[PDB]
RNA sequence: UCAACUUG
């Protein structure tokens, strides 16, 4: 009676933002980033290829409640590097490995049928 | 009651074996040979089919409530 | 409502006086008849007594406009014929 | 009769006055929720719609309130009814004029229960002052009121089937009273026994030990993921305990920036061994134990339910003794949360091959039972031939039944001592003894070695038949089998006699229990009813109702229970 | 379950 | 306001105020028949 | 052998039948604690399942079948005489007994929200409501019909358009709370039209009709039971049970994806606290799931009669090493959220696990401001009624030990019955009051002056006037 | 009694500090002007725990003692518990 | 009207008198499944009170081995006081003793 | 006449006594109802022992 | 009997037991359902 | 700092299982794909249902289950159809959903049995997986089922109706070597299929260098898509949701600025 | 301690044994009303009233009864509005 | 109003 709908999971309703970027005032060059209707899917990544990162010294990602749909990512990262730049970074990195992966994994289909 | 589609653990279509299972079975096959020939193999699978109680054909003896 | 409001600060408790039983009471001349209805619904001197409280939940009794809220209701008085021990 | 409805329980007296069923209440079956903090609960959004509180309109908040008045009933947050001026009240749900819907200063919007909301939550038996404590409200979107698994322990609720009850003050004042007397982290310590109520329990408890051994050394994305769930942090990570050759934290060190503040505690581990103070090293302690926290940095020892748990000078009670109830709240809360993201790393189980033991082992209890039978059987024996002596102020039968059992003790004993030394490290029902989160020493004795005596009575099995236990048995069998010892462990089984006497066993447990409920209520009203008047006046004499002085002092010093503190004196046992 | 001197 | 019939499974037509027995079977147990306006059911 | 006994006159046919009906269906009942063979017992009779096989003809009130009950995959023998294969009451799920997020904590269980899906322990619950048309009263006659607003002087403002001509909701329509199932009218005397009669659906039943009959009772008047169907998908309040007596709620449901994982790709459908077992020592749980993993290989319903001595737990722990798990029933576990493997293996194993009638739907209140009693004008009693908690007397002594003075007294007064008296000063006995006529006198001072008002709780009034009524006279005086 | 010999504790007890801040809370919901200057506080109670964390709530509370006379303490004069 | 009166409310006597009436027979078959259903048919009641909490009559005894079942017993305010018959337990029809 | 005795189901002088599963099948009786139970006004009830 | 509304019908509300006027939503009557509460054989005994 | 080049071997390909080996990949970026498998792979399933006549034992609501699991080809169509959500056309339509249609009546003596076969769709592409069969219900002689349902796009987030798999096995360091899990007796466990030890060692020696890399899949088709389309569509859905998040941080981060 | 020794002075302090029965606290000197809240009810109010008792309404039953706040804590004291602090500081609104 | 049956 009280159980919310499944589509609320993943859709966001209106007047919401996908992320949201608030700075953290206790440790200098670290943001702290908010991603609504998001679970360890993407989060999981996003702080793996952070970490890859020689420049970025924080990245961690936490659901704050499993029960809500929000993922919460702290990115810190050197003087004269910008945790969004951290975050876009690794947007782009993430795309071109699937990207990649893509790649191979259709020509291994192709091989592996009629070869 | 009747034999469930999507066995509930991983998710493989079992509603389509139940007739098999019973051939089988029929056929003198134990019931792990009969699992085997079906094609389950986790443990999970075999639960579905190894644990199913057919209580539709008993339903189905009482008549008809609009002929 | 013109009434100040006051928080009680001593409870007294004494025997009911018969004289102050017969003042206070609202029926008059005691109960005489032990029919619940006259008139069809009211039985004046009788055990439901439209003075003594508030009927059907839309009636007021005839000692206050009650409502079925306001009123406390009202005691009435039953003069024995011959005196009876209280138990 | 008039004195038949004032005079009995659930009349006007007692069942209409002193107690009644009220307003703006709700009940529903609890469940876990470790993200939840100490003080917070989680109410379901109808229980929260259906119950409203009465704001004020005030010219700070007008807007506000002229919002939820707009969203209305429907709506979640919105407001149920609108209290004007006059004490006219213009429900929202049935059409109200756009001109009604306006809000002026002194009218009062009674608002849905929204998050950060007071209420005061109980559990029946309310048996102490901790049963009912204040929560604040976080609106969670299922069915079940979800409160934190710390808080289980003074409710004495588990999450199966229970249900507790939600009181909603309805003023600001009573909700002032219960947010500054009656709230959780407010609560922690007890004044009955100066202990804290409230003690880490469960999982965390369990992985607690495991994180807090040497052993455990983590990488830096794990303290990246361990430190984002502490609440606390100050954004700076600890420099790693092993710089190289590769980087990696210990988990004493990540629990250090869990302690509050500076915080300084010595306690022991509970298999801390009895010869290591005397000997050397003391202070170096081979085991890992003697836990030691020195400027709110834990630099040595294993934390259990001695350090951590609801025990005078545990962590909790000195961080709330020293710190205070806010950052203990905070304490609390940061140690579930990373312990058990810890957890999801390293995982607990309960499997049967914690049960089973080595084959040596197996030997070693089934030749004790061998011999004890035998013992028994010598001291049947010399009962016959009546070389058996009287123990003073005891019969021959009240003495040999104590030599029986002295006999059946000792093997039983001595059988779950060797199964107790089987344990490996691994084992995870030692796990969970060690830690104290569940079980004892005497479980894994019955699981592993052997159930033990069974008694009824405060005897062995009786003799129900005509001089025999059960059919199966000789007449006059005084043996070990025959009057109720179970040889064998849960694991290997009892036999079909065994487990008719252990039934017998059970079913004494399952009756002293409802007899000890109805009992002890009777008891504890009584109490009550004689000292509930009595207080401390401005005189801070104790006095009553009458203002007669019971004491001139409370308690002889004038002091409250929880601020004390167990100190040795120090002056008193030295010699001249 | 267990003794005489323990729990039944 | 057409009654299913338990015994003989046939319909029959009752009035407002008229006796619940079925013509053609005498059974005095009758159900009324699924209505015809359809609901919607998800398949979750 | 060792010569015990010669003399044997009888034997036992078999030990395992000491047993009683509902203790038969524990599988391995020698390797529980006693205790928990009993809570089974009890817990057995609450589960849900096929109760008969003319439940569709049956119009019975609470009747909860679930949709695939599925029989036990270690079972007693004794089993076969209870029927319990041909009615079986529970679903064998993948049992891991973990600690996974600390929602299993306590005696909760974390359920697999996919499996729920997929129709893992779903459940029907037909609830039946019976109304009878009287005409046994002299001008009153009950009569089954669509009652109209105005038509009929009484009425309610629920919804009434559900009802057909006969005044019975036609199957196949939802109805919601504070529906009308039924509309039944009695005509009204004319003293001097149309008191409404009709019934109405217990608050979020949430159903949809399933049968609607109409008969002759054994009075002779028109009968009419009227059968409402909810389907019951679990949910994170409801209770489930095992055979070994271990009860708790639904902690949360994670997604397939979020379970741990095998290598295999089994995800359990239940996990269960390891913090369970060992004070409960319930180890039958654990032969059951080593047996339970042994059989769904083997494809044999395992054998658990309470004492065997042929069926040992080395025995079927070499049975499972066979077919490729470890031997005690660990299997390496993937975490869900994150891929990495748990450190500690995870004792998974497929187990009977029940569901009980007891769920959170049914058992969710909330009051607030609802309708009182007519006696003490104090707040109802119970669900149904709409009824408040009682705020009993250990709670009002935990609030004074609180010193919370306030919110007990709003607790006890302001929120259960508030009321106001008028009293003279003169004398303590409370004095006739018209508000409307701004006149208030007391009878037997001759009095009117001196009157005051005191507010005090409806229960106490009627104390008062209870007492005075037994001459006893508890005259409240301000001063 | 007189402002002179108060034998009564200076620190202000935990129920007189929850009357206090709820009453104060209650009197500021009714628009009571507000003493300390609020930086965007809206909700009543908080703006009373600002106010008596600067002593400035306009309420004298009266301590009865047991023997029938009274002691009044303003709320400043109290020593906050905290 | 006697039978059927004794059977549908619960109590062991007649309409007029209740003083002699035994209330707890006859009650409604339980019907949640049908090991609830089994179990309510061969039930056993012992007539000691239940708020009587003396704890002899609620005690397991040695000569209900194969007669009731040890296990099944009401937890509560009524262990031991309700009990269920064994499965191969009978009950004696009766017999003439000529 | 002198009166009407209520009958448990299933016993000898029920009309389901002796009844192949077939037939108690068509007077919509399960045949796994186990009987020994009365139906008083409508409803089933049991007497214990 | 809505003060604002003359000749005005109130609806009756099971929530809380009150009539209502439909047009404003005023409350008239607070709590006024409270819980609202053989004739043929003989007659008063 | 840049991406990892991920390579693939494919062992196994069959009509309903993929194995096949990721290499040079970190363990986040494994674990994500195999949940993107699970749970965010599109899929057309029946998630609408209208009964005109339903005489079966079985219930309604149990019918519109059971029809909803019955997996349909969704090969090629998924792709081109639209969310119910994004279609600008009120309800349902041939863009946006798939009608099916099922009518059986039983007037034979011998029961009838309702398979998968008697659904019958208006678009040739999604088909039950026919082309024995999912059996829905069994209808004794007089007793009949008519109905309606109207099949939407989703993926296995909403619900497992639209889940892809049937399991996705996903296995990296066959030998404990990074010792992720300590077995307490390494000898007592089987070894694992892609174990490369010889029998005599039960565990490879600890490398502390090593990472996670070479993950092991195994992915299962229900029928609804081809074992390859599985992988290949939630690599894709995995990059769209990436690039997604990517946009609108842009936009936070310029707004911001 | 405290709470065992505050138990053993109010049955030790009148000088007889007080038993934590109905008959022990009940002959105590307290009002009616509460002796009436603690078992023997009726009797102990008739007793009252034929003797002209009067409550003193300093108990906390008593006042719980009569809806009045208690003599708890939380109102021990009664507070009274300060002018003179009302008149001083900045009154914004 | 009474009874019984459960839930802690
Ligand atoms: C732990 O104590 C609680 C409380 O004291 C409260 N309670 C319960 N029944 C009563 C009662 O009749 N009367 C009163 N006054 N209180 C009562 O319940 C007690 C325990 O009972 P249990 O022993 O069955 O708890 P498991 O150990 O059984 O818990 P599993 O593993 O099932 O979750
Ligand atoms: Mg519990
Ligand atoms: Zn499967
Ligand atoms: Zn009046
Ligand atoms: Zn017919
Ligand atoms: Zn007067
Ligand atoms: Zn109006
Ligand atoms: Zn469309």
């Amino acid at each position: 009676m009280n159980a919310p709908p499944a589509f609320e999971s993943f859709l966001l309703f209106e007047g919401e933002k996908k992320i949201t970027i608030n700075k953290d005032t206790k440790v200098p060059n670290a943001c702290l980033f908010t991603i609504n209707k998001e679970d360890h899917t993407l989060g999981n990544i996003i702080k793996s290829q952070l970490l890859k990162d020689p420049q970025v010294l924080f990245a961690g990602y936490k659901v704050p409640h499993p029960l809500e749909h929000k993922i919460i990512i702290r990115v810190q990262t050197t003087p004269d590097y910008s945790p969004q730049e951290a975050f876009t970074n690794a947007i782009t990195d993430l795309i071109s490995e699937l990207s990649l992966l893509e790649e191979r994994f259709r020509v291994a289909i192709k091989d592996k049928q009629e070869g | 009651m009747i034999i469930p589609v999507r066995c509930f653990t991983c998710g493989k279509i079992v509603g389509n074996k139940w007739e098999a299972y019973l051939g089988l079975l029929q056929a003198e096959y134990t019931e792990g040979d009969a699992l085997d020939a079906l094609g389950l193999k986790r443990y999970c699978c075999r639960r579905m089919l190894l644990a199913h109680v057919d209580l539709i054909e008993k339903l189905l003896n009482y008549a008809p409530l609009e002929k | 409502s013109a009434c100040p409001l006051r928080t009680i600060k001593r409870v007294q408790f004494g025997v009911l006086s018969p004289d102050e039983l017969k003042r206070m009471s609202v029926t008059e001349g005691g109960i005489k008849y032990p029919e619940t209805t006259e008139g069809g619904r009211p039985k004046l001197g009788g055990l439901m007594d439209p003075r003594q409280g508030v009927i059907e939940r839309t009636g007021r009794c005839q000692t206050c406009a009650g409502n079925m809220t306001e009123c406390p209701g009202h005691f009435g008085h039953i003069e024995l014929a011959k005196p009876v021990f209280h138990v | 009769s008039l004195k038949q409805r004032l005079k009995g329980k659930e009349g006007r007296v007692r069942g209409n006055l002193m107690g009644k069923r009220v307003d703006f209440s709700a009940r529903t079956v609890i469940t876990p929720d470790p993200n939840l903090s100490i003080d917070q609960v989680g109410v379901p959004r109808s229980i929260a719609a259906n119950m409203t509180f009465a704001e004020i309109v005030t010219p700070f908040n007008i807007d506000r309130l002229q919002e939820l008045v707009r969203r209305g009933n429907s709506q979640y947050p919105g407001a149920k009814y609108i209290i004007r001026d006059n004490g006219d009240r213009i429900d929202l749900r049935f059409h109200p004029k756009p001109s009604d819907l306006h809000l002026q200063t002194g009218y009062k919007v009674e608002r849905h229960m929204c998050d950060g909301d007071i209420v005061i939550f109980n559990r029946q038996p309310t048996l102490h002052k901790m049963s009912m404590m204040g929560h604040r409200v976080r609106i969670l979107p299922w069915s079940t009121f979800r409160l934190n698994l710390s808080v289980t322990t003074p409710y004495n609720a588990d999450f199966d089937g229970d249900e507790m009850n939600l009181h909603l003050p309805q003023s600001l004042e009573t909700r002032a009273e219960i947010q500054e007397l009656a709230m959780v982290p407010r609560m922690i310590v007890t004044p009955q026994s100066n202990r804290p109520v409230m003690g880490i329990v469960q999982d965390t408890l369990t992985a607690v030990r495991k994180f807090t051994k040497r052993d455990v050394f983590l990488e830096r994305g794990e303290v990246m993921n361990l430190l984002m769930f502490l609440s606390t942090w100050d954004g700076k990570v600890p420099q790693p305990a092993i710089l190289k050759p590769r980087p990696l934290w210990t988990g004493k060190q990540i629990f250090s920036l869990i302690i509050p503040g500076h915080i300084n505690c010595i306690r022991t581990h509970s298999t801390h061994p009895d010869d290591e103070d005397s000997g050397p090293y003391k202070h170096i302690s081979p085991g890992d134990t003697k836990v030691v926290v020195e400027n709110g940095e834990l630099i040595m020892g294993i934390l259990c339910k001695k350090s951590l748990g609801t025990s005078a000078g545990s962590l909790v009670h000195i961080s709330y003794l020293e710190m205070g109830h806010d950052i203990t709240r905070l304490f609390y809360s940061n140690i579930q949360t990373v312990i058990n993201n810890w957890l999801l790393i390293e995982g607990h189980t309960i499997g049967i091959g914690d049960s089973i033991a080595d084959s040596k082992t197996y030997q070693d209890i089934q030749n004790t039972i061998k011999k004890a039978k035998q013992d028994v059987i010598e001291v049947i024996e010399k009962a016959h031939n009546n070389e058996l002596e009287p123990t003073p102020g005891n019969t021959l039968r009240q003495t040999f039944e104590n030599q029986v059992n002295r006999i059946l003790n000792d093997a039983r004993d001595k059988t779950g001592s060797s199964a107790q030394k089987s344990l490996s490290e691994y084992n995870n029902f030692k796990s969970m003894v060690v830690s104290g989160a569940k079980g004892s020493k005497i479980n894994i004795s019955q699981v592993i070695a052997v159930v033990g005596q069974q008694n009824v009575e405060g005897k062995r099995i009786p003799f129900g038949f005509k001089h025999r236990t059960l059919p199966h048995f000789i007449k006059d069998d005084y043996g070990p089998e025959s009057r109720g010892f179970v040889e064998n462990s849960y694991l290997a089984g009892l036999t079909p006699t065994e487990f008719f006497f252990h039934a017998m066993g059970g079913r004494e447990g399952l009756i002293d229990t409802a007899v000890k409920t109805a009992e002890t209520g009777y008891i504890q009203r009584r109490l009550i009813k004689s000292m509930e008047s009595v207080m401390v006046k401005y005189d801070a004499t104790v006095r009553n109702s009458i203002n007669q002085v019971v004491q001139l002092r409370y308690g002889e010093d004038g002091l409250a229970g929880e601020s004390v503190e167990f100190q040795n004196l120090a002056t008193l046992k030295p010699s001249n | 379950i267990w003794g005489i001197g323990c729990n039944p | 306001m057409i009654y299913i019939c338990g015994e003989c499974h046939t319909e029959n037509e009752i009035k407002s105020r008229d006796p619940i027995r079925c013509r053609e079977c005498g059974y005095r147990i009758m159900y009324k028949k699924r209505t015809k306006r359809l609901v919607v059911f998800d398949a979750r | 052998e060792v010569a015990y006994c010669s003399t044997y006159t009888h034997c036992e046919i078999h030990p395992s039948m000491i047993l009683g009906v509902c203790a038969s269906i524990i599988p391995f009942p020698d390797h529980n604690q006693s205790p928990r063979n009993t809570y089974q017992s009890a817990m057995g009779k609450q589960a849900m399942g096929v109760y008969i096989t003319n439940f569709h003809v049956r119009m019975d009130t609470l009747a909860h079948v679930l949709y695939y009950p599925q029989k036990p995959l270690v079972t007693t023998r004794s089993m076969e005489y209870l029927r319990f294969r041909e009615l079986p009451a529970g679903i064998n799920s993948i049992v891991a007994i973990a600690s996974y997020t600390g929602y299993n904590q306590e005696d909760s269980v974390i359920m697999n929200r996919s499996a729920v899906d997929r129709g893992f322990f779903r459940s029907v619950f037909y609830r039946s409501y019976k109304e009878q048309e009287s005409k046994k009263g002299f001008d009153q006659e009950e009569v089954f019909e669509k009652p109209t607003r105005e038509t009929c002087q009484g009425m309610r403002h629920a919804i009434y358009d559900k009802l057909d001509d006969d005044g019975l909701i036609a199957p196949g329509v939802r109805v919601s709370g504070d529906d009308v199932i039924i509309g039944k009218t009695v005509t009204l005397p004319e003293n001097e039209t149309k008191r409404d009669c009709s019934t109405f659906l217990r608050t979020s039943e949430t159903g949809i009709v399933d049968q609607v009959m109409v008969t002759l009772n054994q009075e002779g008047y028109k009968f009419c039971k009227i059968r409402v169907r909810s389907v019951r998908i679990p949910q994170i309040g409801d209770k489930f049970a095992s055979r070994h007596g271990q009860k708790g709620t639904c902690g949360i449901q994670y997604r397939q994806e979020d379970m741990p994982f095998t290598c295999e790709g089994i995800t359990p459908d239940i996990i269960i606290n390891p913090h369970a077992i060992p004070s409960r020592m319930t180890i039958g749980h654990l032969i059951e799931c080593l047996q339970g993993k042994v059989s769904a290989n083997k494809g044999e319903i395992g054998d658990a009669t309470p004492f065997n001595d042929a069926v040992n737990v080395q025995k079927i722990s070499n049975l499972l090493s066979d077919y490729g798990y470890h031997l005690r029933g660990n299997e390496v576990l993937y975490n869900g959220f994150t891929g990495r493997k748990i450190t500690s293996q995870i004792f998974i194993g497929p187990t009977y696990y029940q569901r009980l009638k007891h769920m959170v739907d049914d058992k969710i209140h909330s009051r607030a401001r609802g309708p009182i009693q007519i006696l003490n004008r104090q707040p109802m009693e119970g669900r149904s009624r709409d009824g408040g908690l009682r705020f009993g007397e250990m709670e009002r002594d935990c609030q004074i030990a609180h010193g919370a003075a306030q919110f007990l007294r709003e607790r006890l007064f302001e929120a259960s019955d508030p009321y106001q008296v008028h009293v003279c000063n003169l004398c303590g006995i409370m004095a006739i009051a018209n508000t409307r006529t701004h006149t208030y006198e007391c009878r037997g001072c001759r009095n009117k002056t001196q009157i005051s008002l005191v507010r005090m709780p409806y229960a106490c009034k009627l104390l008062f006037q209870e007492l005075m009524s037994m001459s006893i006279a508890p005259r409240m005086m301000s001063v | 009694q007189a402002n002179q010999k108060r034998i009564t504790t200076p620190y202000m007890t935990k129920y007189e500090r929850a009357r206090v801040l709820g009453t104060r809370a209650l009197q500021i919901a009714m628009c009571a002007p507000v003493m300390v200057e609020l930086e965007g506080e809206t909700d009543p109670l908080l703006i009373a725990m600002k106010e008596l964390k600067a002593r400035k709530i306009p309420i004298i509370i009266r301590r009865y003692l047991p023997d029938g006379s009274y002691e009044d303490w303003g709320v400043d004069e109290l020593i906050i518990s905290d | 009207d006697g039978l059927k009166y004794s059977l549908a409310t619960g109590n062991w006597g007649d309409q007029k008198k209740a003083h002699q009436a035994r209330a707890g027979v006859s009650q409604v078959l339980n019907r949640l499944t049908f090991a609830s259903t089994l179990s309510h048919l061969r039930r056993l009641n012992s007539p000691i009170g239940r708020d009587g909490k003396l704890a002899k009559p609620r005690q397991l005894h040695n000569t209900l081995w194969g007669m009731v079942c040890p296990a099944e017993t009401p937890e509560g305010h009524a262990v031991g006081l309700v009990k269920n018959l064994a499965l191969m337990a009978y009950i004696s029809v009766g017999s003439q003793p000529s | 006449f002198i009166g009407k005795i209520p009958i448990m189901l299933r016993s000898t002088y029920c009309l389901l006594n002796g009844l192949t599963d077939r037939d108690l099948c068509e007077l919509n009786e399960c045949p796994l109802d186990p009987g020994g139970y009365f139906i008083i006004n409508g409803s089933e009830k049991v007497l214990i022992a | 009997t809505c003060p604002n509304h003359p000749d005005a019908i109130l609806v009756e509300d099971y929530r809380a037991g009150d009539m209502i006027c439909p047009e404003c939503g005023l409350v008239v009557g607070d709590r006024v359902i409270d819980v609202g509460s053989n004739p043929l054989l003989s007659d008063g005994d | 700092p840049y991406a990892n080049q991920p390579t693939v071997r494919i062992t196994e390909l069959t009509d309903e299982n993929v194995k096949f080996i990721i290499e040079n990949t970190d363990l986040a970026v494994a674990n994500s794909i195999r949940r993107v498998f699970i749970a965010e792979v599109p899929i057309i399933a029946i998630d609408w249902v209208q009964i005109d006549a339903n005489s079966s034992v079985l219930h309604d609501e149990f019918i519109a289950h059971r029809l909803g699991l019955i997996p349909l080809t969704s090969d090629d169509i998924v792709d081109k159809l639209q969310y119910s959500r994004d279609c600008t056309c009120e309800e349902f339509c041939p863009e946006c959903s798939v009608e099916f249609t099922l009518d059986v009546r039983c007037n034979e003596d011998q029961t009838r049995h309702v398979t998968s076969r008697d659904l019958i769709s208006n678009s040739p592409r999604v088909i039950p997986v026919t082309s024995d069969d999912i059996l829905i219900v069994k209808l004794r002689k007089g007793q009949e089922l008519r109905l309606r349902a109207y099949a939407k796009k989703g993926f296995g987030k909403e619900h497992a109706k639209w889940n892809p798999t049937a399991g996705v096995a996903f296995e990296y360091d066959p030998d404990n070597a990074l010792r992720h899990t300590v077995y307490p007796k390494p000898e007592e466990w089987p070894k694992s299929e892609y174990s490369e030890l010889d029998e005599d060692e039960s565990q490879a020696p600890y490398d502390p260098n090593g990472k996670p890399e070479r993950f092991y899949y195994n992915v299962e088709s229900c029928g609804s898509l081809r074992p390859e389309t599985i992988v290949l569509s939630a690599l894709s859905g995995l990059k769209k949701k990436l690039s997604d998040l990517q946009t609108q941080l842009s936009h936070e981060i310029q707004s911001d600025v | 301690y405290r709470h065992l020794a505050l138990l053993c002075d109010t049955m030790t302090c009148r000088g007889h044994l007080m038993a934590i029965t109905r008959h022990g606290v009940n002959r105590q000197d307290t009002g009616p009303l509460m002796k009436c809240s603690f078992e023997e009810t009726v009797d102990v109010l008739m007793e009252a009233a034929a003797h002209g008792e009067s409550d003193p309404m300093k108990g906390v039953s008593e006042n719980i009864m009569l809806g009045q706040l208690a003599p708890a804590g939380t109102g021990c004291f009664d507070l009274l509005l300060d002018a003179e602090k009302c008149k001083y500081g900045m009154e914004i609104p």
